[PDB]
């Protein structure tokens, strides 16, 4: 979430200071629109992770209703964000690429 | 190497012969130090007629019951003391009796076979007692309820109609068992010319003819007289019934659609077709990856507790299809599976599977050819029905000739728009009507 | 010179996905089939058995 | 005529891996891998992980997708199963010789390439419970197998199933470890049937290196002899009373096999009085109703016992089992014929025959050669060793069986049965 | 009514053996005692007190018994052993219910038997005997006691006594406490086939044949 | 002169509908409460215990 990505992923950082996500402290991965692949993707998610994304999500709802945001300090640390799913997810990308693959076969 | 066909040639050649009755003796001479000595006891499950009911099952219970040339414990002495093998595997028109032996021993049981062939006795002691062991052992011995399942597929889903006729026959008959069924109808049935002189193991076919003359000769010589009709075609039952059981805890379900029998040239691909069909094993794992798409959804949907393609046999017709197991649910979609798969089948052919089940029939093809007794009986019905043996490259020829055009078409030819067997066991409510289930026998998919 | 097998009717399981399971292992126990009222079942919450694939040349 | 028919090539990899290419010119394909990973090598650190793995061939594989693997397996449509034994787990592929390499690759994969995926594993768990269901299922899976579970006692009874208390608890740590702990060139036996000793050597070489086995035969697996006692309420009682025999490879082992034949087992010809044994003939003279008794072989290299699996209705259990022991005593009398001995050698030796035999029960018997023999002391030499049959040690043996602490095994209520202390 | 006391209910002594996977192991090792109404019955009750059981005052080292004090000296972690009374008129056994983590089961249970052996040494005090009579006799006291555990105790009178040999007479019979038969008794317990009982895996535990 | 009862911590069940069940029977086994990490549970697929009714004059 840093200057190129604070301009660009600073649509998610400076301009999600504007578009909100990361300054809202969101989870990058969490932003993926729910899809089936996304669905079972999460089904396979890691546990401690699952809790984490949970608290994140709920909180997001919380301030959302509150229509407030955390301290800009509390606003999320830029860059410095594990790509949570992306190993798991992207793995699934290969999966549905595989079901998709022999499927093509 | 010399490829599966030139391996098929490279697989050595069996031979056959005709003894002078017109007597039939065929030989696979092998390295088998023991051997399956088929004295192929050719009295089968369906071979019999109406009031003849049970006499072959009794005969089965009578088969080893003891005799004169060898008494019962004596049969057990030469035989059992020999430590030899005997079975009776009863089929539509024929059956077999194995002898596992030192090929060294080859003459001995042949001798035994002969008295088997002949000296089997109806002993008013046995006929009282062993036939109190028949009256009893048989009498209550019936009740096998997978034979009320699989032989609900045979004793029910195969009807009992004169051609559909069941095996065991009446308990009224069980009372009514007769020496006229044995004194007479053993003789009045048992007729050697049809009996099979069956050679499996290491062996000498010349010696086969030899000992044949020595003991096995003088069999069909007395034969014929009257009563040898053919099969007048008709319709098997065509129905369904639930033995209606709240007590049936979970469906042992099933279905089938033509299974092999003796005759028709079609079943070749139907074999392959049944291959495309396939049997979805409960104990089988891997459903996520399962091949039969049916099987697949069945996993995903957890859509049933079993299905197994099961080929029910009559010369030129039958039913080959899934056993099954399920709760209050499956059956409906099952046919949506099954018939629909059939529908899918009747339409959807892709050469891939064709090649697959080709390899199925190839591997399996071994697994029958492969094995000593499987090859044995394989010879037995091979000439019994065929009179020929589909050679390795003959069966691999029509096999080799396999054609997926005939899949679409021939599929339509046999398969389309019919009413084959389906039998669950238990509370069948998911069984729709013939006006539904067998409306499902028709396709609005088009 | 290394030996595992054959004494007929005991249990050392054999199972697969493609196949089904079974154990026929060394030692007996198969002799029970004799009596009258030879009965036998199907239709209630069970498994069954017996499949195979075998054909031809 | 084959160029003079190929003698199966027995070898050991110089690495200390069992390197076996049995050249088979036969048309089909038979591929064994015998694994010390059979139950012997198993350990109390884990439970049913062999039951598991026995299922878990299908599991998510390193470098191979259990779905893609399933595509190749599913593709050729051949026979691949690893076999569950106390001694071995055996990776088996019988198929068209072509895909063998792929199969081999698959084999190479199957053996060497587990991914043990957490997700996948977790899924796999339930299918086990299914498995144990099959295990205990029916008078075969119940009165034979669950009353194997109710018969088999020691770490051999460490189940083709898993433990209930252990249920669901498997760990992928226990996976990579378990094989890493268990799987090894120590467990390595490769057996070709139908292939090129050179080619099998080729993949074998570029592939197969491993090592790493472990220790011991058991507690003397704690010799309780005695009852594994099971209240059943079996309707018709299923009780099985355990004599003992001898160790695998023991000098007397074969002799034990004799005594087996002496009391004998299920007949090669069906429907008979069981006329052949003081356990049977004198169960014939002795017993009037459903009964069975037979001797096992639980063959460690270290130890062994041949029981009597038994079958009968409750009422006669004291009557029968006592008579059992009685006949045993009667038998141990040393009274025997010569035709007893010889005609035995016919019966049981023939045991080795069909026991050795044919294309499947070749691959299972001559594949209990193509796995489970290791050479031919031929029907020449092993049936010479079998011809080395000698009776007296069956007499002193009759004493020996009479001499030990052996087991009793209970399925039912003993209200008519003996408790073997009250014996 | 009808007949009999049991098989001698079949005296397997020995293990009821239970694989548990109990986490912290629950194993209980069974000595024996004596029959209901037996002359020595009361004496068995002594031996009970000798090894004792749960304290009337909570939170203590279990300082009171070679089963306990020498589980105290003996054992460093969670443990329990105590004697039952399975009192037929015909027969009886007082085991030791046991509690401990797997690792020490051989260690503890053996020590158990060891202490048992140690105990069976006959070494005892007089204040052991008397102060016992205080402890266990008091056992009969609260054991007899009050409106509910009257109805359950004096209702184990109002059912389960049948008379008062009073705290006079039954505690006279209790005062009939005599030590030596607890020595020869120590032998007697040492002398029988008793039971072991298993909840866990014995990987650290003894199997009592390997005892 | 007929005796059933009291040795504290074993089991001879006592149960009713109006009441709940329990067995406190003759012999011990109650001594386990000692250690640190004295923990203890609730909230998952269980039963619990301990009720009674007692009041006053």
């Amino acid at each position: 979430v840093s200057a190129s990505s604070k301009w660009l992923e600073g649509i998610r950082k400076w301009y999600y200071n504007a578009a909100g996500f990361n300054k809202l402290g969101l989870m990058r991965d969490d932003t993926i629109h729910e899809n089936d692949d996304v669905k079972e993707a999460i089904r396979r998610l890691p546990e401690n992770l699952y809790d984490d994304r949970v608290f994140r999500i709920k909180r997001a709802l919380d301030l959302s209703m509150r229509q407030q945001i955390l301290p800009k300090e509390q606003w999320t640390k830029y860059e410095e964000d594990k790509f949570y799913l992306e190993p798991y997810l992207k793995e699934v990308i290969r999966e549905r690429k595989e079901r998709e693959e022999w499927a093509k076969k | 190497t010399a490829t599966y066909a030139q391996a098929l040639q490279s697989v050595p050649e069996t031979q056959v012969s005709q003894l002078d009755n017109g007597l039939r003796v065929a030989s696979e001479q092998s390295s088998q130090p023991t051997c399956t000595v088929g004295v192929w006891i050719d009295a089968g499950s369906r071979y019999e007629t109406e009031k003849n009911n049970g006499a072959g099952y009794f005969v089965e219970h009578l088969a080893f019951k003891g005799t004169k040339n060898r008494p019962g414990n004596a049969l057990e002495k030469e035989v059992e003391s020999m430590g030899a093998h005997l079975n009776a595997y009863s089929t539509r028109e024929h059956t077999a009796y194995y002898i596992k032996a030192l090929s060294k021993d080859l003459p001995k049981a042949v001798e035994l076979l002969a008295d088997i062939v002949q000296n089997c006795s109806l002993e008013d002691s046995q006929i009282e007692k062993e036939r109190d062991v028949i009256l009893q052992e048989l009498q209550e011995n019936d009740t096998s309820m997978r034979d009320v399942v699989f032989n609900y597929l045979h004793a029910t889903a195969f009807q009992g109609t004169p051609l559909a006729q069941s095996v065991e026959g009446p308990s009224e008959n069980v009372r009514k068992l007769s020496r006229a069924d044995l004194t007479e109808y053993l003789s009045r049935h048992y007729k050697a010319p049809r009996m099979v002189l069956a050679a499996a193991g290491g062996l000498e076919h010349r010696q086969l003819l030899d000992l044949a003359q020595k003991h096995f000769s003088g069999l069909s010589g007395t034969y014929d007289e009257d009563a040898v009709p053919t099969l007048t075609p008709c319709r098997f039952t065509g129905s369904e019934i639930r033995h209606r059981e709240d007590g049936l805890p979970l469906a042992h379900v099933a279905i089938a659609v033509e299974g092999p029998g003796w005759a028709n040239p079609d079943n070749v691909a139907l074999q392959v077709a049944n291959a495309i069909i396939g049997h979805y094993d409960c104990t089988y794992g891997g459903g996520m990856h399962l091949s039969s798409p049916l099987a697949s959804v069945a996993v995903t949907n957890k859509l049933c507790q079993s299905f197994q393609t099961f080929n029910i046999c009559y010369a030129d017709t039958g039913l080959l299809g899934a056993h099954f197991v399920c709760d209050h649910m499956s059956i409906d979609d099952m046919m949506f599976v099954l018939q629909g798969q059939w529908m899918r089948l009747c339409t959807s052919a892709t050469e891939s599977e064709v090649v697959r089940g080709k390899n199925l029939l190839r591997n399996a093809l071994v697994s029958h050819l492969d094995g000593t007794t499987p090859v044995c009986e394989d010879i037995g019905r091979s000439l019994l029905t065929y009179g020929r043996r589909i050679p390795l490259a003959e069966w691999e020829s029509r096999i080799a000739e396999v054609d997926a055009r005939v899949v679409r078409e021939v599929c339509s030819k046999y398969f389309y728009d019919q009413c084959p067997a389906v039998a669950g066991f238990g509370p069948i409510e998911q069984l729709p009507d013939y006006n539904r289930i067998r409306s499902g026998m028709f396709w609005l998919r088009f | 010179m290394l030996s595992v097998a054959a004494r007929s009717g005991p249990f050392a399981p054999v199972l697969s996905a493609t196949s089904r399971g079974v154990a026929g292992a060394l030692r007996p126990l198969v002799q029970a089939a004799v009596p009258a009222t030879s009965e036998s079942p199907v239709l209630d919450l069970k498994r069954s058995v017996l499949c195979r694939e075998s054909l031809r040349g | 005529v084959p160029q003079h028919p190929q003698d199966l090539e027995f070898t050991r990899l110089p690495n200390g891996l069992v390197i076996a290419s049995l050249e088979n010119y036969a048309p089909a394909s038979r591929i064994g891998l015998f694994i010390k990973a059979g139950s012997r090598y198993e350990n109390f650190n884990n439970l049913g992980t062999s039951h598991l793995l026995r299922l878990a061939s299908s599991l998510t594989t390193k470098g191979a997708s259990s779905f893609k693997i399933t595509r190749g397996i599913e593709a050729v449509g051949g026979k691949l199963s690893v076999t569950s034994t106390r001694e071995n787990m055996a990776y088996t592929v019988e198929c068209l010789r072509d895909d063998v390499d792929i199969l081999m690759e698959f084999l190479l994969n199957v053996t060497t390439a587990p991914e043990f995926r957490r997700w996948e594993v977790a899924a796999l768990q339930s299918q086990l419970r299914i498995d144990k269901a099959v295990a205990f299922q029916n008078p075969q899976a119940h009165v034979i197998e669950n009353l194997h579970a109710a018969a088999y006692r020691n770490a051999l009874a460490n189940s083709l199933y898993c433990p209930d208390y252990r249920i669901g608890k498997v760990t992928p740590d226990e996976l990579h470890d378990y094989v890493q702990n268990h799987f090894t060139s120590a467990r390595m036996a490769l057996i070709g049937l139908g292939v090129s000793h050179p080619v099998l050597k080729q993949v074998a070489e570029q592939f197969l290196n491993i090592r790493g086995g472990l220790g011991l035969s058991g507690a003397k697996a704690k010799y309780r002899g005695g009852e594994i006692r099971e209240q059943n309420g079996d309707s018709l009682v299923h009780a099985a009373l355990v004599a003992e025999s001898a160790a695998i490879g023991s000098a007397e082992a074969n002799a034990f096999s004799v005594l087996q034949h002496v009391l004998g087992a299920g007949p090669h010809v069906k429907r008979g009085s069981n006329a052949t044994s003081s356990l049977y003939q004198a169960v014939a003279k002795g017993v009037h109703q459903p009964f069975d008794v037979s001797a096992f072989n639980a063959s460690y290299s270290d130890s062994g016992l041949f029981g009597f699996y038994t079958i009968s209705q409750a009422a006669s259990a004291g009557d029968v089992i006592k008579a059992a022991y009685n006949q045993v005593k009667t038998i141990a009398q040393g009274n025997l014929s010569n035709p007893d001995v010889q005609a035995a050698k016919n019966k049981l030796k023939a045991g080795y025959l069909m026991s050795v035999e044919s294309s499947e029960g070749f691959l299972d018997e001559v594949g209990c050669q193509a796995l489970a023999a290791g050479s031919y002391t031929p029907p020449s030499t092993v049936l010479q060793q079998i011809d080395a049959v000698a009776d007296a040690d069956v007499i002193n043996a009759a004493k020996k069986f009479v001499s030990g602490r052996k087991s009793m095994a209970a399925s039912g209520n003993l209200g008519h049965t003996p408790f073997i202390d009250e014996l």
